[PDB]
C-alpha cells in the first residue's frame, strides 16, 4: 500500500478519496519545426513527459503535450514548459546559432489581451486560444497602430 | 498546407512527394562462343499500341 | 505525434511519398 484504500470516516459517511502527486520528466526528443514563414526556424521538443511522483520518483505518463495546458502557439505550435529551443537569428552580420532551454522557470505569466478589454484581466469565457474584437482600429499610413497590450507583469 | 484555421490560425507546411512511375526493359545477345555481343543493333517497337511505334 | 506548427500529425509527417492508387488518409489531433 503506498496509494490509499477506500474507507469512510464515519458510520454511513458516504465518502472515498484518494490522492496523486505527479511531476515531468525533461524530455530530448528533437523535434525541428519547418518555419518558412519568418527566418527564425524552431525546434521545440514534445512539450515534456508528465509522469507521477511515487515512491519519490517519476515513472512516465507519456506525451506531456496533449496533457498539459496553457502553451503558447508559435504559428499554432505547442511551446510549454520541459523543451529547448535551437535557435537560428539572424542580422546584418550573418547568424548566430543560440540555444534557450525552454523552463518552466522560463514559463512567464503573460496574456495579450485587445485594447479595450482590461490588460490583466484575461478571458476565460472568451475561447483559450482566441477572442474576436470587436472595436474598430483605422489605419493611417504614418500612423499605422495595431493597438494592444503585451501585459509583461 | 494545414491552415488548421480553429482557435488557432496554425500554420503547417508538411511537403508530400510522388515518384513517377517509368518501365525500363533489357535485352541481351549471346552466340555459340559463349561470349556477349557489343555493337549488335537492338530495336524495341511498342507493340501495344496497334503498330511498330 | 510530431508537433509540425501545431498539428500533431499522426499523418501526413513531412516528405511522404505516395504510389499509383494509394489513399493519403488525413490523420490528425
Amino acid at each position: 500500500n503506498v496509494l490509499p484504500t477506500l474507507t469512510e470516516l464515519a458510520a454511513g459517511n458516504g465518502t472515498f478519496t484518494g490522492s496523486l502527486q505527479f511531476t515531468i520528466v525533461p524530455n530530448n526528443t528533437v523535434v525541428q519545426i519547418p518555419s518558412s514563414l519568418t527566418k527564425t526556424s524552431f525546434a521545440v521538443y514534445t512539450n515534456g513527459s508528465l509522469a507521477i511522483v511515487l515512491n519519490g520518483k517519476a515513472y512516465s505518463l507519456g506525451p506531456a503535450g496533449l496533457f498539459l495546458l496553457p502553451f503558447v502557439t508559435y504559428t499554432g505550435s505547442a511551446i510549454g514548459a520541459n523543451a529547448t529551443a535551437i535557435i537560428t537569428v539572424s542580422d546584418g552580420v550573418g547568424t548566430s546559432t543560440t540555444q534557450v532551454p525552454i523552463t518552466a522557470e522560463n514559463f512567464t505569466p503573460i496574456r495579450l489581451a485587445p485594447f479595450q478589454v482590461p490588460a490583466q484581466v484575461p478571458l476565460p469565457n472568451a475561447p483559450k486560444l482566441k477572442y474576436e474584437y470587436n472595436g474598430s482600429i483605422v489605419i493611417t499610413p504614418q500612423q499605422q497602430v495595431l493597438k494592444i497590450y503585451v501585459t509583461s507583469i | 498546407s494545414l491552415s488548421v484555421q480553429g482557435t488557432t490560425s496554425e500554420s503547417a507546411s508538411v511537403n508530400v512527394q510522388y515518384v513517377p512511375l517509368t518501365s525500363t526493359i533489357t535485352a541481351t545477345v549471346v552466340n555459340q562462343e559463349g561470349s556477349p555481343l557489343a555493337g549488335a543493333t537492338v530495336q524495341l517497337y511498342n507493340t501495344t499500341s496497334g503498330s511498330n511505334t | 505525434a510530431v508537433t509540425i506548427n501545431g498539428i500533431t500529425f499522426y499523418s501526413p509527417v513531412p516528405n511522404q511519398t505516395y504510389k499509383y492508387g494509394q489513399q493519403l488518409v488525413l490523420s490528425i489531433q
